[PDB]
RNA sequence: UAGCUAGUAGGUGGGGUAACGGCUCACCUAGGCGACGAUCCCUAGCUGGUCUGAGAGGAUGACCAGCCACACUGGAACUGA
RNA sequence: CCCGCAGAAGAAGCACCGGCUAACUCCGUGCCAGCAGCCGCGGUAAUACGGAGGGUGCAAGCGUUAAUCGGAAUUACUGGGCGUAAAGCGCACGCAGGCGGUUUGUUAAGUCAGAUGUGAAAUCCCCGGGCUCAACCUGGGAACUGCAUCUGAUACUGGCAAG
RNA sequence: UAAACGAUGUCGACUUGGAGGUUGUGCCGGCGUGGCUUCCGGAGCUAACGCGUUAAGUCGACCGCCUGGGGAGUAC
């Protein structure tokens, strides 16, 4: 059965990625939005949008730049079998601070810079690069 | 604890002038400075990558008449110290109080500098050092006792040093027979020909 | 392994047994010769190998070569050995240290003396 | 003007009616010192005919590699069959701190100061393009920007 | 305030004693995942009050008996 | 090595200790421990640390310092803070 | 510790040199004698055995053995596998266990932030200081990644309530 | 207990195509839309052979199992 929605997210950009899709669309949630939020105001996908009332749906306009898919690797990293929490001081840099790792602080979900910024750390959600 | 040895044999196995005589005469006209030593010297047979920085280590280490485990030692000190670890090996074996007196011109080559240390004929500072590997500090007066000053050796020397490149980082009076170690060289200051990486890489497999 | 998997039943070392267990991790053991024969190794090789039958201090008995040219071990001569096997020679895992106790140097020797009972040819 | 480098040379055999035909095989890497590099695999009766052949295929592979003042710009793994590497930036006055074929392709790309490790199989050819590979994969502030719309200064 | 532990009844068998079971929740050592961990304590209930399956509130006190050095403060909901 | 336990687990009262306490005794209840490994078997002084390792780990506990135990073997109390 | 005295005088060895692995040749031997960590070497034209000349590496030590970690991502948490290389239970139901779609409220256990107490000294590390240098000694720091408590945060996970 | 085999654990999600078989269903022999299934093949993966929407691809949950050959699936 389905157990990780953040990763069916995950995988759902990644394989949309490497099948040049246009969007990729998935079961909304206020998780997915709030990831879905960091991915888009750091330049990783173009847009998105959720419609519907009772079953919303999330769709993602997926962005390549030169014939390549701009999302080069996306991982997850808490995961339900293993929870992944880093204090402040250990908020993991990825690609040596090229890519972003997303967090959940107690102020919302973020990057690893925002949340070293505002001195908090969180659950690492996935590796984006 | 010290080579007591040929010295032109280790120029020749290293292929290069290690300036391990004074310089009165050119190193051809001493030996084959070409050819390696022994009897299979002419043949030059394919070096290793790992036979290539061996003979970069040793060609430094005999360059500044160290042994294997002080010379080690630098290695150590030279990658615990901040910054670049090559750059500061060379520093370290720079520093040594023999080698300063060396290049300060009062002994002719690094062993009599050694010698000279070792005898009682070096001040630092005004108090005898006797240690060859004492670290000089920049801002260090290096004298020549007075009971030394009248070994012809010394004046000799001077008149040799006169004859090479003076170090920038030093300032010598040949009258006083004192020097001031002003500053540490940079990599800019000492030889291109070292290539201190292999050396780095050597210690760090 | 899943992590779960694995705080049932954590990852398991080898135990990695020694090769030279009648030396009980000590570096030397002593010995007396209970007999000096001489044996025949494993194909590829030919030749007639010096070896002694020795019961050592612990009450192991073993059999160690004999290395170099011509020993003076002649069954009660007490020795010592260390580690070592000889690889064409099955069930032999330990040399006799030539020049320790009863055991002579290598007559004529030099070159790699002190791995052989050899003193400093000197005068 | 290029770097070259000859990795390995191994004899290979095949059998004929008559018996085995021995030949031999080159690997080398080529480069300019500054972000270019690329390998070539020769093979032939002789050797120095194998080595020929191989340093004409390196001059015509060469690929391009963005470096960051002799070092890497972040971790990068590479893989081809089964070898796998992992590189890492290192300070300058680290050496070339790899093994092998990895350290020939480091050398003459102008890599001077890096970490590296081969897992897998350490196989020389394969070796050699796991490593190339590590290093095509590598990505440059410039360009993670680039792709991200985003300048510079707001991605590090 | 006063340092409390909160648990499971599992026996009420004795005498004004039972015995609670409480759930930790730590990181393994090795394998970083969150695992529960149970300690069980014998505790003084005077007056008979807790059956098996309630939850209550509990404090550390001089030892009472061979196994018992943990009282009752209070049943936070009962069975 | 899968079952172990009858002062055994708990209670009441007397005694006892510098002190809480099955510490002990009498009576009562029938409990207590255990696959989160009890019981049994083998091995072992523990720690700060030490060696190794990029690290995570692995190995280790000589010297120095903290804790413990022992003083020919087994047992006992006396004196005394 | 310092100052005088005489004179190069009183002071160099050990392993290695087939590949790995820096260092090559002659005579002696003839699957013998022997070497050997692995692969192997030796049966007449041996850089592999033995001696020598030459050389390489260490040096008041050098080798050997023992023993630990490394290399070994070869027990893989970091960090591995399972079609054919070793590896999917013959198949299923299912208790304990692990895990859990979506929304709101609440809680604040996990988690996160700050603080307080503690985490002996020595050791390690950084900066200095003393022994002619160094080793050693030593002043301040850092660190001791832990634990407890208090006060906050509430995104995620857990509890609870309603959907 | 079997080479009890797809020598391929169960459940869920996602990711170009082509030709069939079988079994439903909607609309007008055509066009859809479900279940199971055979063959080929693309990216990707794989030591290679190959696998390839019925994955050996991309992921998540949980379980079983491996750690050189022999001795041995043997002895006790
Ligand atoms: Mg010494
Ligand atoms: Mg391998
Ligand atoms: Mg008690
Ligand atoms: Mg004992
Ligand atoms: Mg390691
Ligand atoms: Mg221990
Ligand atoms: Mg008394
Ligand atoms: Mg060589
Ligand atoms: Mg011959
Ligand atoms: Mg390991
Ligand atoms: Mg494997
Ligand atoms: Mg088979
Ligand atoms: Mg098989
Ligand atoms: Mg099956
Ligand atoms: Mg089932
Ligand atoms: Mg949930
Ligand atoms: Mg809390
Ligand atoms: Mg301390
Ligand atoms: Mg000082
Ligand atoms: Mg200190
Ligand atoms: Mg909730
Ligand atoms: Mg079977
Ligand atoms: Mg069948
Ligand atoms: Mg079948
Ligand atoms: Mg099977
Ligand atoms: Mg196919
Ligand atoms: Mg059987």
């Amino acid at each position: 059965s389905m157990q990780d929605p953040i990763a069916d997210m995950l995988t759902r950009i990644r394989n949309g990625q490497a099948a040049n899709k246009a969007a990729v669309t998935m079961p909304s949630s206020k998780l997915k939005v709030a990831i879905a939020n960091v991915l888009k105001e750091e330049g990783f996908i173009e847009d998105f949008k959720v419609e519907g009332d009772t079953k919303p749906e999330l769709e993602l306009t997926l962005k390549y730049f030169q014939g390549k898919a701009v999302v080069e690797s996306i991982q997850r990293v808490s995961r339900p079998g293993l929870r992944i929490y880093k204090r402040k001081d250990e908020l993991p840099k990825v690609m040596a601070g090229l890519g972003i790792a997303v967090v959940s602080t107690s102020k919302g979900v973020m990057t690893d810079r925002a949340a070293r910024q505002a001195g908090l750390g969180g659950e690492i959600i996935c590796y984006v690069a | 604890a010290r080579y007591l040895g040929p010295k032109l044999k280790l120029s020749r196995r290293e292929g290069t002038d290690l300036f391990l005589k004074s310089g009165v005469r050119a190193i051809d006209t001493k030996c084959k400075i070409e050819q390696a030593p022994g009897q299979h010297g002419a043949r030059k047979p394919r070096l290793s990558d790992y036979g290539v920085q061996l003979r970069e280590k040793q060609k430094v280490r005999r360059i500044y008449g160290v042994l294997e485990r002080q010379f080690r030692n630098y290695y150590k000190e030279a990658a615990r110290l901040k910054g670049n670890t090559g750059e500061n090996l060379l520093a370290l074996l720079e520093g040594r109080l023999d080698n300063v007196v060396y290049r300060m011109g009062f002994g002719a080559t690094r062993a009599e500098a050694r010698q000279l240390v070792s005898h009682k004929a070096i001040m630092v500072n005004g108090r005898v050092v006797n240690i060859a590997s004492y670290q000089v500090s920049p801002n260090d007066v290096v004298s020549i006792r007075e009971k030394a000053k009248k070994q012809s050796r010394v004046k000799a020397a001077l008149e040799l040093a006169e004859q090479r490149e003076k170090p920038t980082w030093l300032e010598v009076d040949a009258g006083k027979m004192e020097g001031t170690f002003k500053r540490k060289p940079e990599r800019s200051d000492l030889s291109a020909d070292i290539n201190e990486h292999l050396i780095v890489e050597l210690y760090s497999k | 392994a899943t992590v779960n998997q694995l705080v049932r039943k954590p990852r398991a070392r080898k135990v990695a047994k020694s090769n030279v267990p009648a030396l009980e991790a000590c570096p030397q053991k002593r010995g007396v010769c209970t007999r000096v024969y001489t044996t025949t190794p494993k194909k590829p090789n030919s030749a007639l190998r010096k070896v002694c039958r020795v019961r050592l201090t612990n009450g192991f008995e073993v059999t160690s070569y004999i290395g170099g040219e011509g020993h003076n071990l002649q069954e009660h001569s007490v020795i010592l050995i260390r580690g070592g096997r000889v690889k064409d020679l099955p069930g032999v895992r330990y040399h006799t240290v030539r020049g320790a106790l009863d055991c002579s140097g290598v007559k004529d020797r030099k070159q790699a003396r002190s791995k052989y009972g050899v003193k400093r040819p000197k005068a | 003007e290029l770097q070259e480098k000859l990795i390995a040379v191994n004899r290979v055999s095949k059998t004929v009616k008559g018996g085995r035909i021995f030949s031999f095989t080159a690997l080398t890497v080529v480069g300019d010192g500054n972000g270019r590099v690329g390998f070539g695999y020769g093979k032939a009766r002789e050797v120095p005919a194998a080595i020929q052949k191989a340093m004409e295929k390196a001059r015509r592979n060469m690929i391009n590699v963005a470096l960051n003042n002799g070092t890497l710009q972040h971790p990068v793994k590479g893989v081809h069959t089964g070898s796998r590497v992992f590189m890492q930036p290192a300070s300058e006055g680290t050496g070339i701190i790899a093994g092998g074929a990895m350290r020939a392709v480091l050398e003459v790309a102008g890599v001077h100061n890096v970490l590296a490790k081969a897992y897998g199989s350490t196989n020389p050819i394969n070796v050699v393009r796991a490593t190339i590979d590590g290093l095509e994969n590598m990505n440059s502030p410039e360009m993670v920007a680039a792709k991200r719309g985003k300048s510079v200064e707001e991605i590090l | 305030k006063i340092r409390t532990l909160q648990g499971r009844v599992v026996s009420d068998k004795m005498e004004k004693s039972i015995v609670v079971a409480i759930e930790r929740f730590v990181k393994h050592p090795i394998y970083g995942k969150f695992i529960k961990r149970t300690t069980k304590l014998h505790v003084h209930d005077e007056n008979n009050e807790c059956g098996i399956g309630d939850v209550v509130e509990i404090r550390e006190c001089r030892p009472l008996s061979k196994t018992k050095s943990w009282t009752l403060v209070r049943v936070v909901e009962k069975a």
